[PDB]
RNA sequence: ACCACGAUCAAAAGGGACAAGCAUCAAGCACGCAGCAAUGCAGCUCAAAACGCUUAGCCUAGCCACACCCCCACGGGAAACAGCAGU
């Protein structure tokens, strides 16, 4: 589900007395009145709080399957629509295969994480073939 | 066992309703009948005008066959495709045997008082 | 006796292991702290331009 | 030694380590973390290497 | 003496556990090209018994030569898991470990 | 179309699966000279006489189908003795199936 | 070949030498058929 | 030893190792596991060469296999020097 369209863009979203402020400079501060870069930035942001230890530290692997993730969700948002368009679904493929790089790794490392990354992603970890 | 599985190797390189009347397939497929039987009950349908086709069937070991000169009244005066069957069982005794089974089994057919019309014939 | 000279060797790598450590402590507690000062600062200006 | 098993593993611990398993099932652990080669030759020939008079017996 | 198995000790690494309380273990050992005379990984699969089925694709376990065969092809049991997936815990200094960087330093205690 | 005079009518079930060959047939050759016979089974049986030199005989028929050389002297006494049974593999069933 | 290479592909393998006309055996006893000459 | 304690020697059985060519032989087709059993699971080998065809006595203080043929030998074919000399 996409965040509301009420909801305050990440930059506009801890600055002082937000909240005392006229309904029309809400509106002109929401996700209503962005294009869809800072509403997938809001999901990567809710997904970072509720998976990974710290939300600050965005080098981790945890933090770039997250982003690979939302980034993959645009890309199938998007070929909904442009069921032709060739460099979309070579972008789809290939994230997908990344992500799965970047699960096989964090599987490998970390278990703990790899499963809470596979429980709040939905993501189905699925071991390659052998042939 | 053994017989099993090469049927199974065979098979490959080839490569409560439905069970009684599977049943049925099989007793059906396997019906027989004699010769004069033959021509007493089923050359009746086959000699019925119209159009048709005759893929009649010979076994390549079993040679020469009695059958083939009986076929002009047994199907009547219509077209005629011989299918000489049970050919990888019998061995290659030399290059192109194929084609010297092929020509006996035209010369057979010529013995007989059968028309032999290969290919384009005409108008 | 062979076992307990390994253990013995065992406990004194280790030993330099925690001197290694606490030095390393220290030179990264002091470059995180210069970091976080520049964070800080970048912080407060994006946040007041936002303002 | 050809008939002991060698077997290697890559990036696995922060620190390289030796470990022998034992017939008995005992572990011998040996940290070889800053140490030169010829050092860790030395060490295990030291701890589980026949020593040279055994050598000259067999 | 005190077993019919060749192999005694052995460490592997876990490739199956599709088996009810048994893990196909692959082992490697090094080979000598009489040629070359390089030394190459040759590949055995065992099979080891689990009873407690505590192991995971990807695992370096240690197995032990029961004293006989229980099973045609099971010889051995899992006297231990050297490596768990993506748990290591560094037997030098007893922290777990997430590669090659530590996920608890050592002065923590 | 039912073949009249054919051996598959009179063998068994099992005579008729040994006898019809499933595999391909691989020759069998024999050089055989005048006073010499032939037994391909119990069903069929070649003697060679008079013949102004050898000849080579070569056998097609299922693999399974026991060949065999004699005599002409002794191939009566063989036949009678075993018909049937194993050295003729076809057909079977001792001396109560040859008597019928 | 790099070593990896020539471990997998292993040691050189001769074809088996060509029998000639004597196959092999250093006489052979025939029968004339004919005598003729070859320019 | 001769009373066996056991040594020597060495079968059957369990584990391991063990020729060459051909992938124009790429799939094998039950080849596995667990349970006292009943039964349950669906598994096992394989491009790091399984399965298959062809070739050859071998790793020589010697060893393996065979002993007219049907691998075997109750039975049958049939009447046996691949023991020495000899033809
Ligand atoms: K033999
Ligand atoms: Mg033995
Ligand atoms: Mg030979
Ligand atoms: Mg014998
Ligand atoms: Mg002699
Ligand atoms: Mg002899």
């Amino acid at each position: 589900d996409d965040p509301p369209p009420s909801t305050l863009l990440k930059d506009y979203q801890n600055v002082p007395g937000i909240e005392k402020v006229d309904d029309v400079v809400k509106r002109l501060l929401s996700l209503e009145m962005a294009n869809k870069k800072e509403m997938l930035k809001i999901k990567q942001e809710q997904f970072m709080k509720k998976i990974v230890a710290n939300p600050e530290d965005t080098r981790s692997l945890e933090a770039r399957i997250i982003a690979l993730s939302v980034k993959i969700r645009s890309y199938e948002e998007h070929l909904e629509k442009h069921r032709k368009d060739k460099a979309h679904k070579r972008y789809l493929l290939m994230s997908i295969d990344q992500r799965k790089k970047m699960l096989k790794n964090l599987r490998n490392t970390n278990y703990d994480v790899f499963e809470k990354i596979c429980w709040g992603l939905g993501i189905e970890y699925t071991f390659p073939p052998l042939y | 066992e053994e017989r099993q599985r090469q049927q199974r190797r065979e098979e490959r390189r080839q490569q409560c309703q439905r069970c009684w009347l599977l049943s049925h397939h099989r007793r059906a497929l396997r019906l027989q009948v004699s010769r004069e039987q033959y021509l007493e009950l089923v050359s009746a349908a086959l000699r019925r005008p119209g159009p048709s086709l005759v893929l009649y069937m010979v076994d390549l070991l079993d040679l020469p066959d009695a059958l083939l000169p009986d076929l002009p009244a047994l199907v009547g005066p219509k077209q005629l495709i011989v299918l000489g069957n049970k050919v990888d069982l019998l061995p290659q005794d030399a290059p192109g045997y194929r084609q010297r089974l092929r020509e006996r089994l035209w010369e057979d057919c010529a013995r007989a008082g059968l028309l032999l019309a290969p290919g384009h014939q005409g108008p | 006796e062979l076992m307990a000279w390994n253990q013995a060797e065992n406990r004194r790598l280790h030993e330099l292991r925690i001197a290694r450590l606490r030095q390393e402590e220290r030179e990264q507690e002091q470059r995180q702290a210069l970091e976080q000062a520049r964070k800080a600062e970048e912080v407060q200006a994006w946040a007041q331009r936002k303002e | 030694n050809p008939w002991v098993q060698i077997m290697m593993f890559k990036n696995m611990t922060p620190s390289p380590f030796l470990r022998f398993y034992l017939d008995s099932g005992e572990q011998v652990l040996v940290d070889v973390e800053t140490k030169s080669n010829k050092e860790i030759m030395e060490h295990i020939r030291k701890i589980l290497g026949k020593n040279e008079e055994t050598l000259r017996e067999e | 003496v005190r077993s019919s198995v060749h192999a005694r000790w052995i460490v592997g690494k876990v490739i199956g556990t599709k088996m009810q309380k048994t893990a196909k273990v692959r082992v490697t050992r090094l080979v000598l090209d009489p040629y070359l005379l390089k030394y190459f990984n040759k590949r055995k699969t065992y099979f080891a018994h689990d009873a407690l089925q505590q192991c995971t694709v990807g695992d370096i376990v240690l197995l032990r030569a029961l004293p006989v065969p229980r099973a045609k092809h099971v010889k051995h049991e899992l006297a231990e898991i050297v490596f768990k997936v993506g748990k290591v815990i560094d037997p030098v200094t007893g922290k777990p470990c997430a590669g090659t960087t530590y996920l608890e330093s050592p002065l923590s205690s | 179309i039912t073949k009249e005079n054919c051996i598959l009518n009179l063998l068994t079930e099992k005579e008729v699966n040994i006898v019809l060959p499933t595999q391909s047939i691989v020759p069998r050759t024999f050089v055989l000279k005048p006073g010499m016979v032939l037994f391909l089974g119990a069903i069929g049986r070649i003697d060679f006489l008079q013949g102004n030199q050898s000849a080579w005989f070569t056998v097609v028929a299922s693999n399974i189908l026991p060949v065999h050389i004699t005599s002409l002297d002794r191939a009566d006494a063989l036949y009678q003795k075993h018909a049937g049974h194993t050295l003729l593999q076809i057909p079977m069933g001792g001396k109560e199936r040859m008597a019928g | 070949a790099t070593l990896n290479q020539m471990h997998r592909l292993g040691p050189p393998k001769r074809p088996p030498r060509k029998l000639g006309p004597t196959e092999g055996r250093p006489q052979l006893k025939g029968v004339v058929l004919c005598t003729f000459t070859r320019k």
